[PDB]
């Protein structure tokens, strides 16, 4: 009994590749398309809710997740791997930051902690790498809005806009033609919906699309009043109805 | 080809041990089905007792996890009981730690997390089982949540599992296309059970006696399994129709 | 073949080849015989030397005043197992003021050997043991094998060419079982048994080892000039 | 903890991981020790595919273990740092408990012990390093020179070389070193050391290092010019 | 507070002659002003011609004697039935006693 | 690969058998027991003429009454000697007496099979352990990496061993004097050694009840070498 | 392939071949059975007499757990002992915490989970025994059979070892002919007959019969060995039926 | 133990440390040197609990000597004093704290300046022109406050130290058996043999 | 058991080389080139980013150049995530030293400890090595300006000028040709950029594919300043040396 696997399962091949990382990236390639776009006054992250059966309640499966009140995550690749990474990311935001400084971590640093967790699954004994690429969108007072990609290796890059998964090559090209540094948040949501339609096969509506924003503070989502400096989460998930509204003016 | 013996990625990004654990799921050759009423959640599973020497009362793939949660398993019984004991322990610990009964979906997520770990950690094999959790949750109402060896889980309007799962799934799909609603529009759990058995018969094209089935029912504040006589009573009502 | 790399691996026909190879080491070991009456139990062992300049390897080990054993195979494993038995007999005395029943001694050795057959990293013990003793239910002889199988017998033999002694004891059963209250006759029968396993070699004075335990006899070992009486 | 028996016996009775560690030593730059009547000299090759090297700060090939003992090596550089550190710690621990600095034999025996331990412990590979350990015992004027290798065996040498082409410089030393008359001076001992490296090195420009150790903690490294004086003088007497 | 020690009284006496030695002790065992036993032996034959008494707190005395007797047994097992000489027994008992230096056996030991 | 503690189909431990092959590559060591003492001798076998032969230490003291010679991977012997010395000194501390030679040897041999997946491999060195105690007198033991030890009247180990052992089989008798044993070790060493035996490439030692374990100077051994050459030329 | 070389590895058809290989070791063992009766259970086993030298009556195979449970097994005997040793630890800790002696279904799962645990890692070997066990608790009699995979069920009758098919066929006749139930004393006799009938599949060596039972009326709900007159009576009934 | 004093003058640090070792009602030694050289230009004196003092002093010495060999470099007096402070700060919350007070007198060769650090057993460090531990300060500080000047020569420093020892020998109850005096400057550490 | 699946990351080849170290070096040879050049009045660090996309946020980016303390920086060639693990360790180590001695850590001491950690992964533990090579640029009052490199073996060396990553063979040849000892920082800057310009696998060297930094005494008297160049500053210096 107990782990006899105290040795690495990811190792360098003679050509210098790390096989398991490459293969994890291949699993991400098969994954459903997800994307992020950075506007001047906000960020949008979006993905298709590829449903497994029509008997499944796809609302119960949320691909876009709140990590902190100002940071959200989406992914492409293996769903179960993503789910546990969200659990760990939420916790590490507290244990390694909020319980120390009494405030939530800035986007880059929470991203840095997730990247660390994913890197250790590439070197530690008896584990495989995570089979997901993450897109993390957030806001913090001193850096403003930001968008990050985190890959199986633990590498992360800041983006203006990008896509990952199935039709990422086509989607990145579409985003290069459309992105400028003057985009307002509502313009970015519009571009995100256009981009996603190219990669979505079947129905394209607010029940098959998942989309969240990092934007203005939402005092109506705070749950209490009386502390002026507490203004509410900047993360908001758009409802099924709110998405359909934007799809008529498409 | 050691990438097929343990849970590491193959060159095409697959986990063969997870895939082979899925094939173990059908090894018992048993089909299960779950639906929701207004007030209840019903789960039915085939009961096959091939050996005459068995005590048929001990042959079961349905488990009472907590007072409110039931679970049916598709897969070998040793792995099934492993999952059942852990789920019971987890549900009991949750209540002690947090002061309220563990919700069906939260237990499903927890078991799915444990399963995910076996797909990432080398020394633990995946369990060759699919776990369907059912309850009448105090917040969410009648609930079906299902877990697999990949560590995936999701909620369902209704669901089916086993070798002939596709037939039952399309049968249930077609009914809800017609009915236009998320559940069986029926007051009594007795009639929801009757619906469940009726649609299993049609989908599988087989008749059932009282010993060919196994039934679990979830209502507000309790999950319970039916006796052969309760099921016989139910089969009779289906026939007189 | 492909299934003999470690003890933790079953072969396709359900065999444990590492345990079987451990059994093989016993078969290469020098012959040792065990037999008993209702009043005494006797071990007889043929000792083996390296060459004409060397000593003869001891085969018999005392475990308590009322219990002891003989070995065939890997001698260091017999040292480990006999030491465990010494401790178990000792624990029984100190804690319960009770001499350890030979039967329990057998159960304890079985379970100790078994653990080495079910986990990775270890190896099975490479030694067979013949345990004799006199306890509250009389004289006893046990045969231990490193597979974990322990068996209570009237008489037996293990080691190279042990088949001859075993056949002889099987024939002589009705006679030697009733050699009560006569140590020298029980030993003589044992010496005759071990002679059925000899080949191009005969029993000499620094070759032969005998042990006896019984009703009013503590486990005592006879070596050298003290076994001339029996040659 | 990681456990694998990496150093094990093969059917012919060799420990391949120990023997392959010797191959790593054979690849390392040449190191040579020669002991005179009143000193020991340690000479070391430095490979010349590296121009743009900063020699102020680049790790020197000869290391002081204490103020009276030095250590040079051939093989994996990173491995040697671990042996050097352990030796330095033990040297101070010896001074602390015994109230006397280590003897050269003692320090060598310790280093050799560490190396041996890494040949029969689980989860570790042997050191890809052989060392030359030289100096003078406290209050003693007899020069000391020892060699260790990855297996853990160690011995005393009148003169010895290790590393690449060491078989060529051992050749030289064997026919040029008289046991009856060791180099009677520092001058003579440094010269024999430089000659032996010139059999193998190339142009003795920035290629050769020399360190001279005398009794009572008298250790000094030569500069390029001082070494170059020997190189120049050796090549003039060469034309014959 | 629990006091782990007691006093069982009794007295012992050892004298050595030219080719013999005696070790004597009374057989009374007491606590406070009561007699526990009029005959409870505290001088024991430990094998190898060694007699021993550990007098004071009887529970500690019995423990030590028991441990030493066991030591004689294992000395035979480990050193080819060699006889344990009295001087070797004495040194062995020193280590048995000193091993509990910071929680002592409350006994005057004589062999 | 395959487990380090694996049995072969013939019932022997692969690793122990392979370590025995390494011992066969070791330099020759010989021991002869007499009623006047036990003599231990070794071939030093320096790999180069520049190596100072007095630094080759293949004969070693364990206690005043116990000595030890080695053959094989000699670096493996250091921790064995360290255990032996500690075992011997510890016994004297606990029992105010000398520890028996057999008990010492049994204690060293207890280390042998303490390997697996404990150390990573068996020892690659055989020991000849020679000593005196009051119970069993002068004794010689051959300690192997199998954990087995045999008592010997005379024994050779190392590369020249099987030729040397056949020679010891003919020459040994129960009435040999110490001087006869010294000359005999030298004689058989010169036979199996590659190079010419002299006082620098071979070493002698003995253990007597009176003076304990002693390694001989090169001067003392040199005279016994001259004495051996004179006896052999004299018929 | 190579899927069968390591325990806990799934083959492409979803099987653990090492457990299946453990089953082969069980099929190689001697015959053991269990019969469930009116108010209890009866266990019996075939003991091959390898030689005259084996002391009769003195190599006991059936084992008691606590004071109310009997266990018997076929295959690798030491593996069976290991399992019972664990079962005894499990029963002791149950009684320690809850006071009441461990119920048979509870005890059944304790063994089940433990055996199943030995199919989860490559660093342990599966158990090479099938174990028939049971007894009487507050809810009546229970008989169980447990396999190397950790799979177990409740049984009316059970058999394993080399003569399992013969024994099973004979068990089915009793179940068919006695729907109302077999008595404890009758079950002992039948167990003797069945072991003799199952010995045909292992007929080279002759054998020794061993029987135990737990009955609410006959043994007061405690596990006891059948010896002496009751045992000879059962042996005679068995001899009388093969002829 | 008991008396340790220190004076930093223009070009040197001077340490004076008492010679007596007293246990019970007996003076066991009257030539004890309560000092260890940590590096060629750094000297540490010490006083406090028996056993603890020497054990700590030698432990620090071994560590600084190890550093010197590793880096082929002498650590600055400031750096050494910070290392020593941290060790004492660690110690005050261990199971059994070192009860040792030290003075560190060093000559910084990079700065060309003498430096005197006073550190107590709690790890309270302070750089001073002159320092003392225990009851010594109660007599010497006021005297030093009056006569001390920062540009004094080594000679003047020794005369000022003489005045302190004289006052201690008059008013202190215990006989501390004189002092050993050592000077730390640019040339290293030397001992005055007639005080 | 699990022996079957163990690569044995810490063993010698028959030639006496460490397989995993060699293969990690092979990995690093595909990483974007990084150059360090040491001058009499400062140090230059220059590094080429890995084939950047137009949508990458360049100003809030860090991939090649990291700050260890106020006096020491590193350029990275290899797996970035592996480097960050080691960088955070180095940052802590620097602070431990500062806390212990109240002095900034000497460059070599920091370099030795990082290199020792790398070495450990090659000798024990059975884990893959860190696929990273560093160029260390730093200043202390003992040796002044210093350059070092370390690689997956944990071997480290000091340099006047050095490259790591892709095309080090060509890059080193060019540095060896044009480097001279008396050289000032502004000359070193030019050499660094002109070297990357000639060895790059891209069509043309631009500001968006570069990270750049200098360590000068360019503040106020005996005090050292680290300048991590902003994108616009890299664009300017690229023009000022006539590469764009």
């Amino acid at each position: 009994m107990t782990d006899r696997y105290s040795f690495s399962l990811t190792t360098f091949s003679p050509s210098g590749k790390l096989g398991q990382i490459d293969y994890a990236l291949t699993a991400v390639k098969q994954g459903v398309t997800s994307l992020g776009i950075k506007a001047t006054n906000g960020v949008v992250i979006a993905t298709e809710k590829k449903s497994s059966s029509p008997l499944a309640m796809s609302e119960t499966l949320s691909k876009v997740s709140l990590l902190t009140p100002d940071i959200g995550a989406v992914y492409s690749g293996m769903g179960p791997d993503y789910r546990v990474l969200v659990d760990k990311s939420r916790k590490v935001a507290h244990t390694s930051y909020k319980r120390i400084y009494g405030e939530y971590p800035p986007t880059k640093l929470l991203v840095s902690e997730v990247a660390k967790i994913m890197q250790e699954a590439t070197q530690s004994g008896g584990v495989r790498p995570f089979g997901v690429s993450l897109l993390i969108a957030g806001h913090d007072e001193f850096n403003g809005f930001s968008l990050y990609q985190v890959d199986p290796s633990g590498s992360y890059f800041p983006w203006k806009a990008t896509a990952i998964g199935k039709g990422s090559v086509a989607a990145k090209t579409f985003l290069e033609k459309r992105w400028n540094d003057e985009l307002e948040l509502e313009d970015a949501i519009h571009i995100a919906l256009l981009t996603l339609k190219e990669s979505v096969e079947g129905e394209f509506n607010g029940d098959t699309i998942e989309l969240a924003i990092i934007g203005d503070e939402n005092p109506d989502l705070l749950g209490y009043t009386g502390i002026p400096t507490d203004k509410g989460p900047r993360f908001r998930k758009l409802t099924s109805q709110e998405i359909n509204d934007r799809l008529e003016a498409l | 080809g050691y990438d097929r013996h343990i849970t590491i990625f193959s060159p095409e990004g697959r986990l063969y041990q997870v895939e082979y654990a899925f094939k173990a799921t059908n090894q018992t050759n048993i089909n299960s089905l779950a639906v929701r009423g207004k007030d209840c959640t019903v789960v039915i599973s085939q009961k096959k007792v091939p050996d005459k020497l068995l005590d048929p009362t001990t042959v079961s793939y349905i488990f009472c996890i907590s007072r409110t949660i039931g679970m049916v398993v598709n897969g070998p019984i040793p792995d099934a009981r492993n999952a059942a004991l852990r789920a019971k322990a987890e549900a009991a610990e949750f209540r002690y730690k947090y002061g309220y009964d563990m919700p069906c979906d939260v237990l499903a997520k927890r078991m799915a997390n444990l399963s995910q770990i076996y797909t990432q950690r080398a020394y633990m094999r995946p369990l060759g089982v699919i776990l369907t959790f059912v309850s009448v949750d105090e917040e969410l109402g009648p609930s079906i949540y299902k877990t697999d060896p990949a560590g995936y889980y999701v909620g369902y309007k209704a669901t089916a599992t086993g070798p002939k799962q596709q037939e039952i799934t399309t049968n249930l799909e077609n009914h809800f296309k017609k009915s236009k609603i998320d559940h069986i529009n029926e007051e009594s759990w007795e009639k929801v059970v009757e619906f469940a058995i009726t649609h299993m018969i049609d989908a599988l094209g087989t008749e059932f006696s009282k010993n060919d089935l196994e039934v679990g029912v979830a209502t507000k504040d309790k999950f319970f399994t039916l006796s052969a006589e309760n099921i016989e009573e139910r089969l009779v009502a289906i026939a007189e129709q | 073949n492909n299934y003999d790399g470690d003890t933790v691996t079953f072969s396709p026909t359900g065999r444990l080849f590492q345990v079987e190879y451990a059994l093989e080491a016993i078969k290469q070991g020098s012959v040792t015989v065990g037999l008993r009456s209702n009043t005494h139990a006797v071990l007889v062992a043929l000792k083996r030397n390296a060459d004409e300049l060397s000593s003869y390897q001891k085969k018999i080990i005392k475990c308590d005043e009322h219990m002891g054993l003989s070995l065939a195979g890997l001698a260091p494993d017999a040292r480990v197992l006999s030491n465990y038995l010494r401790q178990q007999c000792n624990y029984s005395s100190l804690v319960f003021n009770r001499k350890l029943a030979v039967e329990r001694a057998g159960h304890l050795l079985c379970d100790k050997a078994q653990k080495n057959t079910q986990s990775y990293g270890g190896r099975p013990y490479g030694v067979g043991l013949l345990i004799i003793g006199y306890d509250k239910s009389g004289a006893h002889l046990l045969e231990f094998q490193p597979s974990g199988n322990v068996t209570e017998l009237y008489g037996t033999a293990i080691g190279a060419r042990s088949q001859g002694a075993k056949t002889y004891l099987e024939r002589t059963l009705d006679t030697f079982i009733k050699i009560d209250g006569n140590p020298d006759e029980l030993i003589k029968a044992g010496v005759e048994a071990i002679s059925q396993s000899l080949r191009d070699e005969s029993l000499t004075v620094d070759n032969l080892s005998i042990a006896i335990v019984g009703k009013d006899t503590p486990f005592t070992i006879y070596d050298g000039e003290a076994v001339a009486k029996y040659i | 903890g990681y456990d694998r028996a990496l150093s094990i016996f093969s059917p012919d009775g060799h420990i391949f991981q120990v023997e392959y560690a010797l191959e790593a030593v054979k690849r390392g730059t040449c190191a040579v020790g020669v002991k005179g009547k009143n000193c020991v000299v340690l000479g070391c090759e430095r490979r010349s595919t590296l121009k743009l090297q900063d020699t102020r700060i680049t790790p020197s090939k000869v290391s002081k273990i204490d103020s009276h003992v030095v250590l040079s090596f051939s093989g994996l550089n990173a491995d040697s740092r671990i042996l050097i550190e352990k030796a330095r710690v033990e040297a101070q621990s010896h001074r602390l408990t015994l109230e006397d600095p280590v003897t050269v034999e003692y320090l060598t025996r310790y280093v050799a012990g560490v190396q041996q331990r890494y040949t029969q412990s689980g989860g570790v590979r042997p050191f890809g390093v052989s060392t030359l350990i030289a100096g003078f015992d406290p209050r003693d004027d007899e020069p000391k020179l020892y060699q260790t290798e990855p297996s853990g065996i160690y011995s005393s040498w009148s003169a010895q070389t290790i590393g690449r082409n060491s078989k060529t410089v051992r050749e030289f030393l064997e026919k040029n070193y008289d046991r009856k008359e060791p180099p009677a001076t520092v001058e003579e001992c440094v010269k024999l050391t430089v000659r032996s490296l010139l059999e193998v090195v190339q142009t003795g420009a920035k290629n050769i290092e020399i360190t001279v150790v005398k009794p009572d903690s008298d250790i000094v490294a030569l500069s390029s010019e001082e070494i170059n004086q020997y190189v120049t003088q050796i090549e003039q007497e060469k034309q014959e | 507070q629990f006091n782990p020690y007691g006093d069982n009284g009794g007295t012992i006496l050892g004298i050595a002659g030219e080719d013999f030695a005696v070790l004597a002790g009374d057989t009374r065992n007491i606590t406070d002003y009561s007699i526990n036993s009029r005959y409870e032996p505290k001088v024991f034959d430990c094998g190898d011609n060694i007699v021993m008494s550990a007098n004071g707190f009887a529970a500690d005395g019995d423990a030590l004697v028991k441990r030493f007797k066991n030591s004689v047994k294992w000395y035979h097992f480990d050193h080819n039935d060699k006889k344990l000489s009295i001087n070797s027994a004495a040194r062995n008992i020193q280590h048995l006693l000193y091993g509990k230096r910071f929680f002592p056996y409350y006994v005057h030991t004589i062999i | 690969d395959r487990g380090v503690s694996t049995f072969s189909p013939e019932g022997r431990l692969f690793q122990v058998e392979y370590s025995l092959e390494a011992i066969k590559l070791g330099s020759t060591a010989i021991g002869i027991a007499t009623k006047e003492g036990v003599v231990l001798g070794v071939e030093k076998r320096a790999t180069s003429p520049l190596l100072e032969s007095d630094s080759i230490e293949k004969i070693v003291e364990i206690d005043r009454h116990i000595g030890c010679a080695m053959s094989g991977l000699t670096a493996d012997a250091r921790s064995m000697i360290e255990h032996a010395r500690t075992a011997a000194v510890t016994h004297n501390l606990y029992y105010d007496e000398d520890i028996n030679v057999e008990s010492l040897t049994q204690s060293v041999c207890d280390l042998a099979l303490r390997f697996g997946e404990l150390m990573s491999r068996p020892f690659g060195v055989a020991l000849l352990i020679a000593g005196h105690d009051a119970d069993d007198g002068y004794q010689l033991f051959h300690a192997e990496p199998s954990g087995t030890f045999y008592r010997y009247n005379a024994k050779a180990i190392g590369s020249g061993s099987e030729g040397a052992q056949a020679e010891l089989l003919n020459e040994w008798h129960s009435s040999l004097t110490l001087k006869e044993a010294e000359l005999l070790v030298l004689k058989i060493l010169k036979q199996v050694m590659e190079e010419k035996l002299d006082e620098n490439n071979a070493q002698l030692s003995c253990i007597t009840k009176q003076d304990g374990f002693k390694i001989y100077d090169n001067e003392k051994t040199a005279e016994l070498i001259k004495e051996l050459k004179e006896k052999e030329a004299a018929e | 392939t190579g899927y069968d070389l390591s325990n806990s590895v799934f083959s492409p058809d979803g099987r653990n071949f090492q457990v299946e290989y453990a089953v082969k070791a069980v099929e190689n063992g001697t015959t053991s059975i269990g019969i469930k009766c009116n108010d209890g259970v009866v266990f019996a086993v075939e003991k091959l007499i390898t030689s005259k030298l084996l002391v009769p009556q003195k190599n006991v195979k059936i084992q008691v757990v606590d004071r109310h449970i009997g266990c018997v097994y076929s295959g690798l005997i030491p593996d069976g002992r290991h399992l019972v040793n664990r079962g005894r630890e499990e029963a002791a800790s149950f009684k320690k915490l809850y006071k009441t002696p461990i119920p048979i279904p509870a005890f059944a799962d304790r063994l089940g989970q433990y055996v199943q645990a030995h199919t989860l890692y490559n660093s342990v070997r599966p158990f090479g025994v099938s174990t028939i066990f049971g007894g009487v608790d507050k809810n009546g009699a229970h008989l169980y059979m447990l396999e190397p995979s950790g799979s177990y069920w409740g049984y009316k009758g059970a058999a394993t070892g080399k003569g399992r098919q013969s024994a099973k066929a004979e068990l089915e006749k009793l179940v068919d002919h006695h729907p109302e139930g077999l008595s404890a004393r009758e079950a002992v006799k039948q167990a003797a007959k069945i072991i003799y009938l199952a010995h045909e599949d292992n007929k080279e060596k002759d054998f020794e019969l061993e029987i135990s039972w737990c009955s609410l009326s006959e043994t007061n709900g405690l596990h006891k060995f059948v010896k002496g007159d009751l045992l000879q009576e059962a042996i005679d009934f068995a001899q009388k039926e093969i002829n | 133990m008991d008396i340790i004093l220190g004076i930093r003058v223009q070009d040197s640090v001077i340490l004076a440390s008492s010679k007596a070792v007293t246990r019970g009602i007996s003076v066991l030694k009257d030539s004890d040197d309560k000092t260890r050289q940590l590096s060629p230009h750094t000297l540490m004196s010490f006083a406090g609990e028996a056993g603890d003092t020497v054990q700590f002093a030698e432990y620090i010495q071994a560590n600084i000597q190890l550093y010197s060999i590793r880096e082929d470099y002498e650590l600055s007096p400031q750096a050494v004093s910070s290392f020593v402070r941290q060790e004492l700060a660690k110690s005050i919350r261990s199971r059994r704290p070192y009860q040792v007070n030290v003075l560190i007198g060093g000559y910084d060769k990079k700065k060309n300046k003498p430096e005197l650090y006073q550190i107590d057993y709690l790890g309270t460090k302070v750089e001073l022109p002159y320092g003392a531990h225990g009851y010594s300060g109660f007599y010497t500080f006021s005297l030093l406050d009056h006569h001390y000047r920062p540009d004094m020569t080594t000679e003047e420093g020794l005369d000022l130290l003489k005045l302190c020892v004289q006052e201690l020998e008059k008013r202190m109850p215990m006989d501390f058996k004189g002092v050993i005096v050592k000077i730390v400057d640019k040339d290293g550490i030397r001992q005055v043999d007639d005080f | 058991g699990s022996r079957r699946y163990d690569s044995r990351t810490t063993i010698f080849s028959p030639e006496g080389r460490l397989y995993q170290v060699e293969y990690a070096l092979e990995s690093i040879s595909h990483a974007g080139t990084a150059i360090g050049i040491m001058a009499s009045d400062g140090i230059v660090l220059a590094a080429e980013r890995k084939v950047t996309s137009t949508l990458l946020e360049q100003d809030t980016s860090t991939e090649k150049l990291y700050k260890l303390n106020d006096k020491i920086a590193v350029a990275v060639a290899g797996l970035t995530a592996d480097a960050e693990i080691l960088i955070n360790t180095a940052r802590i180590h620097a602070q431990n030293y500062l806390k212990t001695y109240n002095e900034d850590i000497p460059v070599e001491i920091l370099v030795r400890r990082l290199s020792d950690i790398k070495q450990g992964y090659t000798q024990h533990g059975g884990l893959r090595p860190f696929g990273v090579s560093f160029i260390y640029a730093g200043y202390d009052d003992r040796y002044g300006y210093q350059l070092y490199t370390s690689n997956p073996s944990g071997n480290y060396t000091g340099w006047k000028a050095i490259s790591v990553g892709a095309n080090t063979s060509a890059a080193q040849t060019l540095l060896q040709m044009d480097y001279k000892d008396d050289m000032k920082v502004d000359d070193a800057i030019e050499l660094a950029l002109k070297t990357l310009s000639k060895t790059t696998d891209s069509s043309a060297l631009t500001y968006d594919r570069l990270e750049f930094a200098t360590i000068r005494k360019g503040a106020n008297d005996g005090e050292v300043y680290q300048k991590i160049f902003k994108p616009q500053e890299i664009k300017d210096i690229l023009v000022k040396t006539g590469i764009t």
